[PDB]
């Protein structure tokens, strides 16, 4: 080898609180992604991803080194106007054009929440998919369930969402990396 | 531990096999990055395994239709017109072996895609349908190779008392099974032969031997001819095309 | 698993192509045919500016130090080359703390390679980290050599004997480092890095 | 062993294993993933057919 | 003796050709106008799979004549020949399925450095031997697919990752790619036929 | 055993059974509705005159 290499020699404890030796666990932390202002709002599904723009979340930016996903993803939501709602699943087969129907019909899994005593929603979406693994952005199933939120009256408002890999979750086959930018934009 | 000169003094004794035909004078280098795998976990009903021998076995349809009793019986003799000019004696259906099989099934055309020669063993089975009232009897034999030898040898040979003491079965229409099994064993001068060209020998012939009788006039009934290849043994790579015989030059 | 962080330093990748000329007049001895500073994320040698957004392009283990701010390794080269057993020369490595210029044989550590007795899958060989704390800082605004205390510091390679060769092949070579960061490690999570869709 | 991890109620010890770390390079190494896995603990439950799955 | 399993296992052609100096190396970098409109790094071929064996050869596409769906475990062999004299270095390398994800996650991966950290092996011609083997391991979401129709996933291909030299301009040399199956498993029983996607009705 | 199911305080466990299991047909059987069935518990207070049930 010829190494002039001779190991180290240095505490953990001594200069900083923590050290951690995964990528997962910078993914199970939660960070904020856009916000979704009026009645046909539209969070990201499981397949999650390709989103454009810059601003986006840290799992976001973790899934384009890689090819599979697996595994329930997490919400946490932040109504801006506070008041009750409602948390329900939905697919595009599902929906109805009756206009008189509405979202509740469908006997999905159901969420409430009176946001003036619980202000943060917290909501995590499991893993129904026929297949064991999901290529990224897969269309190859166009069912799949997505998630829908109303109040009732169907009046507007924004909200600050912000997602996060559940316990369950995780990637595989290691694509190469994606050009990205580091600093602060120069000039105005 | 030596530097590999760009083609000096390669070692000189390698042989080793990539497919299962293919020799290759040189070992390829495996060296790669990363070695993944198969992913998948299988998560499904099961089925039966498919194999070549098995799959060559498989049962084929080789004939179909109505038998009614305006068709003419077998005869008892022969007068001299017929017996010099080599006539042959009336049958409702008859099938060359083997080709009636193998060029006659696609499916069968394909598997047995590039190899050279092969061996065989049939099974028949005929398979007779008509009402409890119905009368009749029918026969099903054997002509041997036939034409490989001369026209007059197939010819003193066609009446009644020969027919019923070649191989075959009968088929009354009394029995409830209603169906029978015939077996017919390998029987060449060569020892094998290509599948896709003119190997056409013994031929199998099914005749009445009792006129069909209902109480109206005009009866009909039913009948399946199926068959089976057993004991097959494949031999020899070739590509696949007719070959030739000894008089021609290829 | 392939999301640890040892299984992604753990991949060479090749970085950048260097021409070495080249039967007639050869460059002159002392001279350098590469300078690389010693981090993943260097804008000289990794990127380009684009819009504004110094874009860089590069393997995955520099994303994975982008995003967290302190980090700490070690680097395992492996020199590879385009060659014929025809050609012939010389080279010098040096490993060099806050320096620059080819400083001797005796001042530094340095490491001779011959070229004729690199049989292909080239050689490896490893460097030190020596620096005044533990942990580095990741970020940085040069445009040219690494600021301060964004790196170790260097390494330098340049010609000892100048490269000969036969009238029957061609002139010049190509060198081709691969790499790998060994005991690679991070700290604090949190950055301005991400991808380049949209800007 | 969430069963356990939530009874207990304390954030840290989120039900202890040992990978057997292996490919090590200079002191640190990659776990496999066969040994990273932990108990899911329904399944037991469905297959021994337990009363509860019935709604009794 | 002849055999299902090991007749399904043999060795095929795949792809025949001249290499030579003008042709172009990849690029180190991207610039805007190509990274806008998910631009593709240049190669001297590229190979579908496993549609350029199953559909490309008519012996493998008559063996399995009647079966309803199957896994596969493909094996590349690169050789190269060329004089003593020369120089170069090929790569070879597996781009992953690509196809089934958006346009854009197959474009920003597409560089030099991203290039070397997939999958796949490298050729100096200064190795006596002059060939490389490379394996694929079966990858997608379905776990079988019928041969007969448009299944293509990972898409193997070939780049210069140093131009070819000699002391002459104009130098070339010759190369061959072949490959096999293995860890077969043949899943099913049905008619020979093209067979349909979701949203279609038949 | 809803007194200590509720006392443990863990939704998941809901007091087990093991039920006898029947009519298999592929792996798979109908339980019987005798063995499925779960204890009552203030029954045994009344029939043994607890005081409780006096309010004393």
């Amino acid at each position: 080898g010829m190494d002039y290499a001779k190991s180290d020699s240095s505490s953990l404890v001594t200069t900083m609180g923590e050290q951690f030796r995964s990528l997962r666990m910078l993914t199970r932390r939660s960070s904020p992604t856009d916000v979704l202002t009026g009645t046909s709002v539209t969070l990201p599904g499981i397949t999650i991803g390709t989103d454009s723009s810059l601003r986006q979340s840290v799992l976001n930016i973790i899934s384009y080194m890689y090819r599979f996903t697996k595994g329930s993803i997490s919400y946490k939501i932040i109504p801006k106007i506070k008041g009750d709602l409602y948390i329900t699943t939905s697919s595009a087969d599902n929906i109805e054009l009756n206009s008189n129907a509405y979202s509740f019909d469908v006997n999905r899994a159901l969420h409430y929440q009176n946001t003036a005593l619980n202000p943060v929603v917290q909501v995590s979406l499991p893993y129904y998919c026929p297949s064991e693994n999901l290529v990224i952005d897969s269309t190859s199933f166009p069912n799949l369930s997505n998630l829908v939120l109303t109040n009732l009256e169907r009046s507007s408002n924004t909200y600050t969402v912000l997602v996060s890999a559940g316990d369950d979750h995780t990637f595989s086959q290691l694509a190469g990396c994606p050009a990205f930018t580091i600093g602060p934009s120069r000039s105005a | 531990s030596v530097t590999n000169t760009g083609g000096l003094m390669p070692s000189a004794t390698i042989s080793n096999s990539e497919g299962a035909t293919m020799l290759l004078n040189d070992i390829p280098d495996p060296t790669q990055n990363v070695f993944l795998s198969r992913n998948v976990t299988d998560n499904l009903f099961e089925v039966q395994d498919q194999n070549l021998i098995e799959s060559l076995s498989r049962e084929v349809l080789l004939g179909t239709g109505t038998w009614q009793s305006g068709q003419a019986e077998i005869s008892t003799t022969l007068t001299e017109q017929q017996l010099i000019t080599n006539y042959e004696q009336p049958s409702i259906r008859q099938i060359s072996l083997p080709d009636d099989i193998v060029k006659g099934s696609s499916f069968i055309a394909s598997k047995l895609a590039n190899i050279a020669y092969m061996r065989c063993d049939y099974e028949l089975y005929l398979r007779v349908q008509g009402s409890p009232f119905l009368q009749g009897l029918l026969l099903l034999w054997n002509k041997m190779n036939a034409d490989q030898t001369s026209k007059i040898r197939s010819s003193i040979t066609e009446h009644l008392r020969s027919i019923t003491s070649f191989p075959g079965v009968t088929l009354n229409m009394q029995s409830d099974s209603r169906s029978v099994k015939l077996v017919i064993p390998y029987t060449s001068e060569f020892q094998v032969f290509n599948p896709r060209n003119e190997n056409k020998l013994n031929s199998v012939r099914l005749s009445i031997l009792s006129a069909l009788r209902g109480p109206s006039t005009s009866e009909k009934a039913t009948y399946s001819i199926m068959g089976r290849m057993t004991n097959i043994k494949l031999y020899g790579h070739a590509p696949s095309i007719v070959s030739l015989s000894y008089p021609q030059t290829e | 698993d392939e999301m640890s962080i040892q299984y992604l330093a753990s991949r060479p990748y090749m970085l950048d192509r260097y021409t070495i000329k080249g039967g007639n007049t050869p460059s002159p001895s002392g001279t350098v045919v590469a300078d690389i500073p010693i981090s993943p994320v260097n804008y000289s040698l990794y990127g380009s500016i684009i819009r504004d957004y110094r874009t860089i392009f590069g393997a995955p283990v520099s994303l994975a130090v982008a995003m967290a701010s302190w980090w700490r390794a070690k680097i395992h080269l492996n020199l590879q080359f385009a060659k014929t057993q025809y050609h012939q020369c010389r080279l010098l490595v040096q490993y060099l703390p806050y320096g620059s210029d080819v400083q001797s044989l005796e001042n530094v550590l340095s490491q001779i390679i011959d070229i004729s007795h690199v049989d292909e899958s080239g050689i490896d060989l490893c460097f030190p980290s020596i620096f005044t704390n533990k942990w580095m800082r990741s970020y940085d605004p040069a445009t040219e050599g690494y600021t301060a205390g964004c790196a170790p510091g260097r390494i330098l390679i340049s010609v000892l004997n100048p490269l000969i060769s036969a009238s029957t092949v061609n002139d010049d070579i190509v060198m081709m480092p691969w790499l790998t960061w060994e005991n690679l490690e991070l700290a604090e999570p949190g950055s301005l890095a991400k991808a380049a869709i949209g800007f | 062993d969430d069963a356990t991890a939530s009874q207990r109620g304390i954030v840290t010890q989120v039900a202890d294993t040992v990978s057997s770390i292996s490919n090590v390079v200079d002191g640190l190494g990659v776990p496999l993933l066969s040994s990273i896995s932990k108990p899911i603990g329904w399944v037991s439950n469905v297959v021994s057919n337990v009363a509860s799955i019935f709604g009794f």
